[PDB]
């Protein structure tokens, strides 16, 4: 069954920098090692879950090197978003660790918004659970159009933040492909 | 039996010199393609020594003022793509070379870039410029040309099978060692000893003995070499050797901890060997242990070897010696 | 051991299709979350079950995007005709679905013949995902595609055996990607 929701606060949080560092020769046998990295970075960012802070926080998938997570799907009133963050800042937190030991300059790209959605799984072959929505849409252009070290979250959301706290930083205004003109904000660390 | 070897350390401390002598030792048309390599040292060295001249604090001065054309020459050609090298040029520089002003500048060429193999080059540019000249084999241990990417190199010590990696020193590099961490069956640690009054390319202020010290540190407790044992080679021992005994730079005037530091009982001498020199050693050993003593215990070790690596002589002692370290160990 | 175990493992002789629906951002906006997720629905249903008689393993769904790989897990000497025969039935679904629905749904083929290492990452919520340079080329023949057609690259044609009849693609001109790595583009009739 599709359950829908009116208040969920998706995320996703990308690497650019991998694409590049990821190669192919015999000495990495044939871009393993690289995959092995990966999967230590992806690892780390999973334990966080463990966290008693974070137990409001749902991994959806992982898109290449990109972390897509979820708060509200259990469902102060609107905490769930600003929880999102702390978990953004947290990534920020292992991700650094993993430069220290890898000897790298890897750096986190963040896209958060928030609205209704719809759960469920979809198909005819496995139970995948996922969510769909124009939210989910937005969230990954909040992503896709954003600037390393920083987390791009939209207008309606923004002022949710400031309520918890937040201060925001008006990017501009960017066409969106599809969405057209939407004015975007940049959370202040 | 298999192992898997890979060499690291900062730029320029010994690492791909070192994966010349197992070529030299247990592996042996393209010994032509490195004159071109050779002849750019010599020019790199020349140059980089004359433009230092007037930059310096104080400034030093030609003791023959004729010289000031030739080093006008050095100059005008210095970016130039590709340089034919005519007959000129060795003159010139051989005639700078012997000005003492130009050798007042390298002796103090511990405040500039300049390459290990500039003396040696510089001293048998007649031996270069001949079109007839081939390269020794000692020519091609001071050959310097900057390591960019990772190399593999397969050899065998009495039917013992032996991978050796080997990758660029220099910062920007460091981020594809991650790529050789897993299954490696002990890492070596290559450190310029003789570099205690230098600095690093990257940025010209960070002590490159010091840049060592850190990424030894880095390197001993990675995460992911938590059990991986470091042989550790104290590299270009004769250089160390020539400064302690010159006494123009102090080792105390950079690392001011020497003061208070007394050569270990234990301490085993080369016959010949002065006792500043054996202090000396010894001292810069002693650095890179207080690291390796603080943690991973019983879970892996560290062992210096004294080292030079362009003598193919001491490396074939000093890798005998690894060869029983790793048998020994069941690595 | 040092490195979190790596579920991980090299395929040669694989091919990898890609599809993706044009305009979904735009299309998201246009109806409720409820009816875009049944219309999506009833598309990948029909592409599951194709998947299965086409011999074709699906990998993921990302939104819109849709990929799967034929020669996994077992070898398959028959593989590229496999997705070039799952491209051939998913536009005809695509077909109908617009057809019984009335929704404008357009999708673009992206075909690519090559290896691939495959397994998952992390820790939690485990997808079975496809990693290398190959499949990075089949996603950008996939945008790089024209809608409604098969785009494939030379190293599929050369699987194929000259069963089908194709045209210049010239997807050098539609894709940076495929320009820049010189790629030979082709389109089935
Ligand atoms: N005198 C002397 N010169 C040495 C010694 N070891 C290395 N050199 C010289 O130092 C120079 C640099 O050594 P090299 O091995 O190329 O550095 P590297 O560590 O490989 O450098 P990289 O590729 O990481 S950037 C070479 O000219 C080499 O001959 C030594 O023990 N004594
Ligand atoms: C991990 C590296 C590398 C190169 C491996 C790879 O093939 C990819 O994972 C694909 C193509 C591949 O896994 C298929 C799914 C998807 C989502 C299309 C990936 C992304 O485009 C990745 O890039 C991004 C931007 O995450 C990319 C390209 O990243
Ligand atoms: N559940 C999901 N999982 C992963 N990614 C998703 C999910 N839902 C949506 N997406 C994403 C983010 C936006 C993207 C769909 O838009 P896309 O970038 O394909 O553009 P588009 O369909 O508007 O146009 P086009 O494909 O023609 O360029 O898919
Ligand atoms: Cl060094
Ligand atoms: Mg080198
Ligand atoms: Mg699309
Ligand atoms: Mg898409």
């Amino acid at each position: 069954y599709h359950q829908s929701y009116d208040c969920v606060c998706v995320m996703f949080a990308s690497i650019p920098d991998f694409k590049e560092f990821y190669t192919e020769s015999d000495v990495n046998k044939e871009g393993l090692e690289c995959l092995r990295l990966l999967n230590e970075i992806i690892a780390d960012f999973d334990d966080l879950l463990s966290k008693p802070k974070f137990s409001g926080v749902e991994k959806i998938k992982t898109i290449g090197s990109t972390y897509m997570a979820a708060t509200g799907l259990s469902a102060r009133q609107y905490m769930h978003i600003g929880t999102m963050v702390e978990f953004a800042y947290a990534l920020v937190g292992k991700l650094d660790a993993i430069n220290k030991h890898s000897f790298n300059d890897f750096k986190l790209r963040v896209g958060i918004n928030h609205g209704p959605v719809i759960a469920g799984v979809i198909g005819a072959q496995k139970p995948q659970y996922d969510i769909w929505g124009n939210t989910v849409n937005v969230a990954s252009r909040m992503d896709s159009t954003g600037v390393l070290d920083k987390i791009q979250v939209t207008e309606e959301t923004s002022l949710i933040l400031q309520t918890l706290g937040y201060t925001c930083t008006c990017r501009g205004i960017i066409n969106v492909k599809g969405k057209g003109d939407l004015k975007t904000y940049f959370v202040n660390t | 039996a298999t192992h898997r070897l890979l060499l690291l350390g900062a730029g320029e401390s010994g690492k791909s010199t070192i994966v010349k002598q197992m070529r030299i030792l247990h592996v042996n048309g393209e010994k032509a393609t490195k004159v071109q390599d050779i002849k750019n040292n010599l020019k790199e060295a020349i140059e980089t020594i004359v433009a230092a001249m007037s930059n310096l604090v104080p400034p030093v001065e030609l003791a023959n003022p004729e010289n000031q054309f030739r080093v006008d020459y050095i100059l005008s050609v210095m970016n130039v793509p590709d340089f034919d090298f005519p007959p000129e040029f060795y003159e010139h520089a051989k005639a700078l070379w012997e000005d003492e002003g130009v050798r007042a500048c390298y002796e103090r060429s511990n405040e500039y870039q300049l390459i290990d193999c500039a003396q040696y080059f510089l001293d048998k540019i007649d031996v270069i410029k001949q079109d007839d000249y081939v390269p020794s084999d000692q020519d091609l241990l001071r050959c310097r040309v900057l390591t960019s990417g990772i190399f593999e190199t397969k050899f065998q010590v009495d039917k013992v099978n032996f991978h050796m990696f080997d990758v660029g020193g220099q910062r920007d590099e460091r981020r594809k060692w991650i790529q050789c961490f897993n299954d490696v069956t002990a890492i070596i640690f290559v450190v310029a000893s003789s570099s205690y009054n230098m600095v690093i390319r990257e940025d010209n202020q960070t002590n490159r003995l010091q840049e060592a010290l850190n990424l030894f540190k880095s390197i001993w407790n990675n995460r992911w070499l938590r059990t991986i044992s470091v042989i550790l080679f104290l590299n270009k021992q004769d250089l160390l050797a020539e400064k302690v005994l010159a006494g123009k730079s102090k080792i105390e005037d950079y690392f001011p901890e020497f003061a208070r530091y007394t050569t270990p009982e234990d301490a085993t001498p080369e016959p010949g060997e002065d006792p500043r020199v054996t202090r000396a050693k010894y001292f810069i050993r002693d650095e890179f242990l207080r690291i390796s003593t603080a943690s991973g215990d019983g879970r892996h070790y560290c062992y210096p070897h004294f080292t030079c690596a362009v003598d193919t002589e001491n490396i074939r002692r000093v890798f005998n010696d690894c060869r029983d370290i790793i048998q020994r160990m069941h690595l | 051991m040092m490195f979190h175990k790596i579920y991980i493992q090299k395929h040669d002789n694989v091919s990898i299709l890609f599809a993706d629906i044009e305009g979904f951002t735009s299309l998201a906006s246009q109806c409720t979350a409820q009816e875009l997720v049944m219309t999506l629905n009833e598309l990948f249903a029909r592409f599951d079950k194709l998947a299965a008689e086409n011999h074709c393993l699906r990998i993921k769904i990302l939104g819109d995007c849709y990929y799967c790989v034929s020669g996994l897990p077992e070898a398959r000497a028959d593989h590229a005709h496999c997705c070039v025969e799952m491209g051939m039935d998913m536009i005809e679904a695509i077909s109908l679905v617009r057809e019984m629905t009335g929704v404008n749904v357009n999708m673009r083929v992206g075909i690519h013949s090559g290896r691939v290492h495959c397994g998952v990452l992390g820790l939690r919520k485990w997808q079975f995902d496809v990693w290398s340079n190959d499949v990075t080329l089949a996603n950008h023949m996939e945008a790089g595609g024209k809608a409604g057609r098969i785009h494939i690259t030379k190293a599929t044609l050369s699987y194929l055996n000259g069963d089908y009849e194709v045209e210049p693609g010239c997807g050098g001109e539609r894709n940076a990607y495929l320009k820049e790595h010189s790629i030979e583009t082709f389109l089935i009739l």
